[PDB]
RNA sequence: GCAGUCAAGCGUUCAUAGCGACAUUGCUUUUUGAUUCUUCGAUGUCGGCUCUUCCUAUCAUACCGAAGCAGAAUUCGGUAAGCGUUGGAUUGUUCACCCACUAAUAGGGAACGUGAGCUGGGUUUAGACCGUCGUGAGACAGGUUAGUUUUACCCUACUGAUGAAUGUUACCGCAAUAGUAAUUGAACUUAGUACGAGAGGAACAGUUCAUUCGGAUAAUUGGUUUUUGCGGCUGUCUGAUCAGGCAUUGCCGCGAAGCUACCAUCCGCUGGAUUAUGGCUGAACGCCUCUAAGUCAGAAUCCAUGCUAGAACGCGGUGAUUU
RNA sequence: CUCUUAAGGUAGCCAAAUGCCUCGUCAUCUAAUUAGUGACGCGCAUGAAUGGAUUAACGAGAUUCCCACUGUCCCUAUCUA
RNA sequence: GUGAACAGCCUCUAGUUGAUAGAAUAAUGUAGAUAAGGGAAGUCGGCAAAAUAGAUCCGUAACUUCGGGAUAAGGAUUGGC
């Protein structure tokens, strides 16, 4: 039911459909290929776009045969589009990365390779627990 | 409010200014503008760029009591 | 036959026509509701849009993720040297609407305002209001005859004020003259106050204060003739398409046999009047204050003028208003600031701000410094200098 | 294709909560047929793109009335078209069908809207292959592949732009009329409450954000570079140096200013009257009844406030008017 | 077994640029595939120089996917003549 | 001259300097360009555009009529002194 505790201030959208981002958890998915964004409305021809902390629906293009060929929810931990927070700073990661997780928002895996943006870790306390450096 | 500093050139960075970049390793790289940033992105060495605080510090450019009563 | 997919219409039909606005002055279409129990003050002010800068402040929005956190915000800066009152105009309501039944002008008129009644000032004999000034030679019973007339009649009294253009960096010399409505009580008290202020000066802080919400009324920065696509936001047409891609493919259906007021078509863009509302007043300037840019947190004596000076504008030597966000129109253009049309609770308004820091870095590029006193400190000493 | 009437039945019981047989009255002209009025000295044919407007037989969002409405959820209905109705996979396709998001992924019209707007993938000439048919030429409503998309300078229409005449010129104003705008979701809390045996599980007040839409604006961040602003490079030319020419802007790093991006920021108002509906008082009719007289409350409605034009044959106040 | 023929489709190939039914079924690739490919074959109407089957290499030939790449697109923006 | 080179680019000789012009620098265009994050979601279809590239070295599959395939694939280098 999109557990997702807190609001989220808007940050620039870097992840349209078709965009394939790296898999930052120990699940054994190598990449997540985003087919939709949770909580995007509609406009003629606009490609639904996710950003840090957004939950998406993905398939796994490279990975364990258990995880391939099936739709499943994700959470974007890592952006690469510069976005702007309310303290003024324009910041961006090196890669696009997310962690496969369940609709509740509970991670598939126990750990996250890499850092995570503070917005996403505040959003999803199960991503909080498994997170390394934050921002 | 903190003034931050450009880790490449060394120039002061006032709030809501410049860019910020989180490399894979979580080393945080703050630029005052596009110029420093774009250098960073070419693998340019600050000590080798004449106007960087790094360079002029390297070249030593322009640096120019009490009583014991116990 | 029908749309085949539904989308909003491009553009807001309410702002039609898209034509070039009537003058660089934007008209004040309304004034705050008169509460006559209050003392008589101006309802609006005249000024010039100088430029923008950045702010830093703590945020009071309990329950927000930034509550008690610092934020940067863009602001804009209006040169606001006191207005001078040159006259009052009275209005009576009729079944046909409100109607002005006289004006009264003070004796001596400034050579800035005088310059406004003239297309060529250097050639004129400068005769304006010379015979009108003769109305003061006696006790001024001709004057008083109107003044008391406006008292007798006139549900509504406005003041004619003008800018002090000379007192600003502009090159324009010919001041801007405008009607301001008087919202203190008792139409008599109003024209009393009017008279006593003839030829006098009135500055901005008699009108607005800090945290107050004010509306901006100005003419849009104009772009001249525009194509369909940027003017209305029409989607670009495909690459492969003959004879133009920035267009509307279907100007309309066969019937009706005429293209419609509602279809996007290429014409003027920009230079419209706009009435823009709800800006919080972040700072109330005094040109007689050194340490304008300063703050209880900052403390280092600097004015709001950036190094290198507001680009295309100048130095802000007088009082000023600083308002959150951006205001319609562009730099050097004459701008009206109006008190709000309504009482807004809204909690976002009513937030009482305290600026921490006002960005003094130069705007002619990516500025590295606030004061000249800092630039020396960091950089040290040069091949000029000592 | 859509809606009624009767009410045998269905619905544990109970015709009509929700339905409904036998029959019967209808509407509609996004079906197809029927016809042949118009056009064969020519009305560019399918679909899609794009864009605008209209319908309502409302999918969503407002307010309501009904339930086989405890709660949740759903379903029937009224006022309702103000407002939104998407992103993809195969397919030329309309259609069909799946995937996914969504408040919802309603149906239709405008010469089956829209080709001097596009495209040309299909259809529908002239090349060619196959299969069936034919002795044959050739045929095939059987499958394929290649196949030139013309013109606007006229009138009107629309978009913006000037303008004679009413003494002149100038400044400040009014506002008939015409336009109008906002949208929708979520989290916190109410509250693990009401309700329920439980499983489950709301709403108003409040707070924080978000969607679509719109008007701006350039502090900041990004884009753009003929500032050919500075620096670098190759080739060749000026004996060399210094400093430069030529390479359709020679190329590359940075690059102000300007323009400009939900890729950046800011902003988007408040009164009134009604609709359905629920009531008061209240006869007709000594009772009863929201209705007949009269009357209270009320929706994304409507009229305004606000917002944009400002009649070039609507107008008011005011300055100065030539030897 | 029977009726019938000049002989009654062999070897091969197949929903093939040959299959009406038809978007055939199964498999595969996909989140999803009237597409592709692999199979199956009472094949409307496959088939032996009316040439059948297969095929290295070739091809501005029709089609399918993948990697790279991209203003094709989200979504537009800016410059030069 | 550079260079593999009658390539492309610059030059000597000779021969031109002909093509209506002036002032601007709206929309739309024709011709040339660049774009943050995404990377074909656009679309009948990657149409179009981008990416690739020269030379030295290293590495080089299925299949094959043993000639090929083959620059397959894929890497490293490169100036001046
Ligand atoms: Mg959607
Ligand atoms: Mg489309
Ligand atoms: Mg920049
Ligand atoms: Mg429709
Ligand atoms: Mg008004
Ligand atoms: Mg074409
Ligand atoms: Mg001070
Ligand atoms: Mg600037
Ligand atoms: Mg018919
Ligand atoms: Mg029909
Ligand atoms: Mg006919
Ligand atoms: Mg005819
Ligand atoms: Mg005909
Ligand atoms: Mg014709
Ligand atoms: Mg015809
Ligand atoms: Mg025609
Ligand atoms: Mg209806
Ligand atoms: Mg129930
Ligand atoms: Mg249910
Ligand atoms: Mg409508
Ligand atoms: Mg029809
Ligand atoms: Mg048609
Ligand atoms: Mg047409
Ligand atoms: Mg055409
Ligand atoms: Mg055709
Ligand atoms: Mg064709
Ligand atoms: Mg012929
Ligand atoms: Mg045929
Ligand atoms: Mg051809
Ligand atoms: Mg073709
Ligand atoms: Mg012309
Ligand atoms: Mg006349
Ligand atoms: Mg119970
Ligand atoms: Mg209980
Ligand atoms: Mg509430
Ligand atoms: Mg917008
Ligand atoms: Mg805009
Ligand atoms: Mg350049
Ligand atoms: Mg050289
Ligand atoms: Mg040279
Ligand atoms: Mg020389
Ligand atoms: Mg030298
Ligand atoms: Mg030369
Ligand atoms: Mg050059
Ligand atoms: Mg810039
Ligand atoms: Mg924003
Ligand atoms: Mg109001
Ligand atoms: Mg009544
Ligand atoms: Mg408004
Ligand atoms: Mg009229
Ligand atoms: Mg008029
Ligand atoms: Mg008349
Ligand atoms: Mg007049
Ligand atoms: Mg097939
Ligand atoms: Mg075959
Ligand atoms: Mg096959
Ligand atoms: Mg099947
Ligand atoms: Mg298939
Ligand atoms: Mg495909
Ligand atoms: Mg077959
Ligand atoms: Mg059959
Ligand atoms: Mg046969
Ligand atoms: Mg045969
Ligand atoms: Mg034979
Ligand atoms: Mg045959
Ligand atoms: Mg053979
Ligand atoms: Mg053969
Ligand atoms: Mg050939
Ligand atoms: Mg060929
Ligand atoms: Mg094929
Ligand atoms: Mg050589
Ligand atoms: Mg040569
Ligand atoms: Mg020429
Ligand atoms: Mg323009
Ligand atoms: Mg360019
Ligand atoms: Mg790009
Ligand atoms: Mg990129
Ligand atoms: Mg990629
Ligand atoms: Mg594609
Ligand atoms: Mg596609
Ligand atoms: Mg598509
Ligand atoms: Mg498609
Ligand atoms: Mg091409
Ligand atoms: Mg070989
Ligand atoms: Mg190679
Ligand atoms: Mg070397």
């Amino acid at each position: 039911g999109n557990g997702a505790q807190g609001t989220k201030f808007r940050i620039s959208l870097g992840l349209p459909v078709g965009a394939i981002m790296n898999c930052a958890d120990n699940s054994g998915a190598r990449n997540l290929y985003i087919i939709a964004v949770k909580g995007s409305g509609s406009r003629l021809n606009r490609l639904p776009a996710a950003s840090l902390g957004d939950m998406v629906m993905a398939t796994v293009k490279k990975g364990k045969p258990e995880l391939r060929k099936k739709v499943m929810p994700a959470i974007v931990v890592r952006q690469a589009k510069s976005w702007r927070r309310r303290d003024g700073v324009f910041l961006y990661f090196e890669d696009n990365a997310g962690v496969i997780a369940n609709p509740k928002g509970e991670m598939k895996g126990s750990a996250i390779t890499g850092p995570v943006g503070k917005e996403c870790a505040d959003l999803w306390p199960r991503v909080a627990s498994n997170s390394g450096v934050v921002v | 409010m903190k003034v931050e500093i450009d880790s490449f050139s060394g120039a002061k960075i006032y709030p809501g200014r410049g860019t910020l970049f989180v490399r894979g390793d979580s080393k945080i790289f703050r630029f005052q503008n596009s110029k420093s940033a774009s250098l960073f992105k070419q693998r340019k060495n600050p000590r080798r760029i004449a106007w960087t605080v790094l360079f002029r510090k390297h070249h030593k450019k322009g640096i120019t009591r009490k009583t014991v009563k116990a | 036959s029908h749309r085949k997919y539904e989308a909003p219409r491009h553009g807001h039909l309410g702002f039609l026509p898209r034509k070039r606005a009537a003058s660089i002055r934007a008209r004040v279409k309304a004034f705050p509701k008169d509460d006559r129990s209050k003392p008589v003050a101006l309802t609006s002010f005249l000024g010039y849009k100088a430029g923008m800068t950045t702010i830093v402040r703590d945020l009071d929005r309990p329950g927000s993720k930034f509550h008690k956190r610092e934020v940067v915000e863009a602001v804009t800066v209006v040169d606001t040297p006191p207005v001078v009152v040159v006259g009052v105009v009275g209005y009576v309501e009729t079944p046909r609407g409100l109607r002005s039944l006289t004006t009264v002008w003070a004796e001596h008129l400034s050579d800035e305002v005088k310059r406004r009644f003239y297309k060529n000032w250097y050639k004129s004999k400068k005769k304006a209001f010379t015979k009108y000034s003769a109305k003061y030679a006696q006790d001024g019973a001709g004057i008083e005859r109107e003044l008391a007339r406006i008292k007798k009649y006139a549900s509504v009294v406005r003041v004619l004020v003008h800018t002090q253009i000379r007192k600003t960096p502009l090159a324009q010399k010919k001041a801007h003259l405008a009607e301001i409505q008087l919202n203190g009580g008792s139409i008599s008290e109003k024209v009393d106050w009017a008279r006593e202020h003839f030829e006098k000066t009135v500055a901005v802080d008699s009108v607005f204060e800090q945290n107050e919400m004010i509306d901006a009324i100005a003419v849009t920065k104009g772009h001249g003739f525009e194509g369909v696509t940027h003017r209305w936001g029409t989607k670009k047409l495909p690459r492969k398409t003959h004879r133009g891609l920035r267009k509307v493919a279907c100007i309309g259906a066969w019937h009706p046999a005429h293209v419609m007021w509602s279809v996007a078509r290429a014409g003027q863009r920009g230079y419209h009047s706009r009435t823009s509302i709800n800006h919080k007043i972040y700072r109330v300037g005094k040109g007689d204050d050194e340490a304008n840019g300063a703050t209880s947190f900052d403390r280092t004596k600097k004015t709001i003028t950036p190094m290198g000076g507001f680009v295309h504008y100048g130095e802000i030597k007088n009082d000023f208003i600083m308002v959150k966000g951006c205001i319609p129109g562009n730099r050097k253009r004459i701008v009206t600031l109006r008190k709000s049309l309504y009482t807004n609770t809204s909690r976002k308004a009513l937030e009482e701000v305290s600026l921490k820091w006002i960005d003094t870095a130069s705007k002619f590029g990516k500025g590295r410094f606030q004061t000249p006193a800092e630039k020396h400190a960091f950089m040290g000493t040069l091949k000029k200098d000592l």
